[PDB]
């Protein structure tokens, strides 16, 4: 009872040592640097490819690393990749549960997993002698539906879930290598860092997260929505990322200075952000929104620099590809859309 | 005139009747074997099944004359 | 007996979290202001490129 | 063009063909949503019917169900319940014999306020505003043997009416059918199970035959 009372009293003063040593960090602000910056001008993109075929919501997309080949999920039942240089289809994957939200496709481009809804992690393997798409491994442990899955190799694969606990995964033997635990509330998305070091998570306790990859601890934690976080993605540089959310805003942060940089916010907009991805450069922060658009932003300015409206239903998610060329947005009016 | 529209006002009224009626015959009879909409029941499919039959007889007075 | 050990937890949580070296943010909005300028005529997305390339 | 790419194509075409295929087979199927508590009486029904997520697929006079199971999934409902918006109706789960009894150790809680709000949330949300509702009262006939040495003014203070297993059951039946405040987009059939009751498979092809057939006429504008 009384010593319950002294944890929670030393809870408060911890946070208090946190909040004061941020707020002597703060000498200015990321507008008041970039007060003189040559504005970026109207971005007018168009839709060069549209990718038909699937005959009910998509969920999930990722690029491969060579640009061309691109992997779709749906709640058809389907896992398709596609070739978006001449639009062909090279592999149709069927599911076994249909209840998908997340797919990934790796780096050595040999292999595809999928989940969501049945709590396990599915991998399928592209390159085999007789010509087929087989499951190599169906990797089991979560208690609640993933939400994002991410490759670090042929052999590691890091998972989110809603149980409120994030996995790391070795594929030889299909067991949990390390659990990351905290974050009280459901657990949304997940972003690896460009040097395979560190990932960064968001979850419903409008808070996220820094873990480091070995080691298994939590280094950093960030507040200042005050809604559920449904994306999140790095920044180019690895030293910083943004996170969309329910209360219609987007917010970056920083690790060095470890606290809340910028808001991208307006008063015509009240629904919520489904994906966000980042540009080659930096500059450019993208965004799909409810209101069946997608918004890009410029990130060292914080104003409108871009729509993007050919859709009939909401945007669910985004891709950049690794050479800057094409975007790419699925949605859930069945179609995928290619932009330059 | 008396040669054209002599027959075309029955042809119009048993042409709709008989398209409306096979309308609500198809829907009662296939819902209860599939969740999918029979296909060709709207307004404009329905018209044009009825302007069809009716350019039977507008292109057999045609011949006629 | 959990909400004691579950305290005792958050405490050393917070207390880890306390002691890291935290830079200005002058420093940092420098750092990643510095990004795009080095970085900026490599991305297409802002800079179209010529019909040549554009493999879409 | 070369004959690589021709091949390419060629491969392509076969793979749309299969995927339109695969869909049209999935079209012509009934998606059923079972939801309600825990302990009302769920798992008999699941096996009366068929003779995270578990999917029971069952067919009944040359037509086809799934049937999905959302139970075992401890997490916000407000995060995965939009996957349903397309379900053709919803399953929902009361257990009659629940009125005098409390659940979730808050120890001041009828299990059926509980199974009220519930069913309360459900009806009147965002994603179904037009999905019908197949309501199964169920442990009837524990309610017939309890509702003798305990009334129902334990659960509804205001009763006014006669402890009678025909006055009782249709005054909880109609409490359920007005916290429906949608009642010109969809519609309530209520069924009462029991052990051995062998005749809800037809009450639920019959209900879902009805919303078939009221859907395609709405579409056609001709309703």
């Amino acid at each position: 009872g009384s010593e319950l009372d002294q944890l929670r009293q030393e809870a408060e003063q911890l946070k208090n040592q946190i909040r004061d040593a941020r707020k002597a960090c703060a000498d200015a602000t990321l507008s008041q640097i970039t007060n003189n910056i040559d504005p970026v001008g109207r971005i007018q993109m168009r839709t060069r490819r549209t990718l038909r075929g699937h005959l009910a919501k998509i969920y999930a997309m990722h690029w491969g690393t060579d640009s061309r080949l691109l992997v779709s999920a749906s709640q058809d039942g389907k896992l398709i990749i596609w070739d978006s240089y001449t639009t062909n289809k090279v592999h149709a994957i069927p599911l076994r549960s249909s209840w998908v939200m997340t797919c990934a496709y790796a780096p050595s481009g040999n292999y595809v997993a999928c989940g969501g809804l049945d709590n396990i992690c599915s991998i399928y393997n592209l390159k085999t002698r007789e010509g087929n798409v087989r499951v190599s491994r169906e990797l089991a442990g979560h208690t609640g539906y993933l939400s994002c899955c991410r490759f670090l190799d042929d052999n590691q694969i890091v998972t989110s879930s809603g149980d409120t606990t994030c996995a790391l995964w070795d594929i030889e033997t299909g067991q949990q290598t390390t659990t990351f635990t905290g974050h009280t509330g459901d657990v949304m998305s997940l972003s690896l860092a460009p040097d395979t070091r560190l990932f960064v998570s968001g979850a419903c306790d409008a808070s996220a997260k820094l873990w480091d990859v070995r080691e298994g601890m939590c280094r950093q934690t960030f507040t200042g929505h005050e809604s559920d976080i449904n994306a999140i993605c790095f920044f180019p540089n690895g030293n910083a990322f943004a996170t969309g959310s329910d209360d219609a805003t987007c917010r970056l942060f920083d690790l060095r200075a470890d606290q809340e940089l910028m808001t991208y916010s307006h008063d015509n907009i009240i629904c919520g952000i489904t994906s966000v991805s980042f540009s080659k450069s930096g500059r450019l922060l993208l965004a799909g929104y409810d209101d069946f658009n997608c918004n890009v932003w410029d990130a060292l300015k914080a104003d409108r620099a871009g729509v993007l409206a050919g859709h009939d239903n909401r945007v669910s998610c985004l891709g950049v590809t690794d050479d800057g060329m094409a975007v790419a947005t699925g949605s859930w009016d069945s179609f995928l859309k290619i932009w330059n | 005139f008396r040669r054209v529209f002599l027959g075309l006002g029955m042809c119009f009224s048993y042409a709709a009747l008989l398209t409306k009626t096979n309308r609500i015959h198809r829907i009662f009879e296939q819902g209860k074997k599939s969740v999918t909409a029979p296909k060709f029941i709207s307004p404009a499919s329905q018209l044009v099944i009825t302007f069809s039959l009716i350019s039977v007889q507008l292109l057999g007075v045609f011949v006629w004359f | 007996t959990a909400s004691i050990a579950q305290a005792r937890k958050l405490v050393e949580q917070l207390k880890m979290e306390a002691n890291i070296d935290r830079i200005k943010v002058s420093k940092a909005a420098a750092d990643l202001m510095a990004y795009c300028e080095a970085h900026a005529k490599e991305d297409p997305l802002l800079t179209p490129v010529p019909a040549s390339e554009n493999p879409f | 063009l070369s004959a690589e790419d021709k091949a390419a194509v060629e491969r392509s075409k076969m793979i749309d063909r299969n995927l339109r295929e695969d869909g049209e087979k999935a079209a012509r199927e009934v998606k059923l949503l079972l939801l309600g508590a825990g302990e009302s009486g769920k798992n008999t029904i699941v096996k009366q019917m068929k003779i995270g997520i578990v999917e029971t697929h069952f067919t009944f006079k040359d037509l086809h169900f799934k049937m999905f199971d959302v139970g075992a999934q401890r997490s916000e409902r407000k995060k995965w319940i939009h996957c349903f918006e397309g379900v053709t109706a919803i399953i929902f789960c009361v257990a009659l014999s629940d009125y005098d009894l409390v659940l979730a150790e808050d120890e001041e809680m009828n299990r059926m306020h509980a199974s009220m709000k519930l069913f309360d949330s459900i009806c009147n949300n965002k994603w179904f505003t037009d999905t019908s509702i197949i309501l199964f009262l169920n442990k009837k006939d524990l309610f017939e043997e309890k509702i003798k040495k305990s009334p129902l003014t334990i659960c509804y203070p205001e009763y006014a009416g006669s402890n009678t297993y025909e006055e009782a059951a249709a005054y909880i039946q109609c409490q359920f059918e007005d916290l429906n405040k949608r009642k010109d987009t969809k519609e309530i059939y209520t069924h009462f199970t029991c052990s051995t009751d062998t005749k809800n498979v037809q009450f639920v092809f019959d209900a879902v035959t009805d919303v078939i057939i009221k859907n395609n006429l709405k579409d056609c504008g001709l309703f």
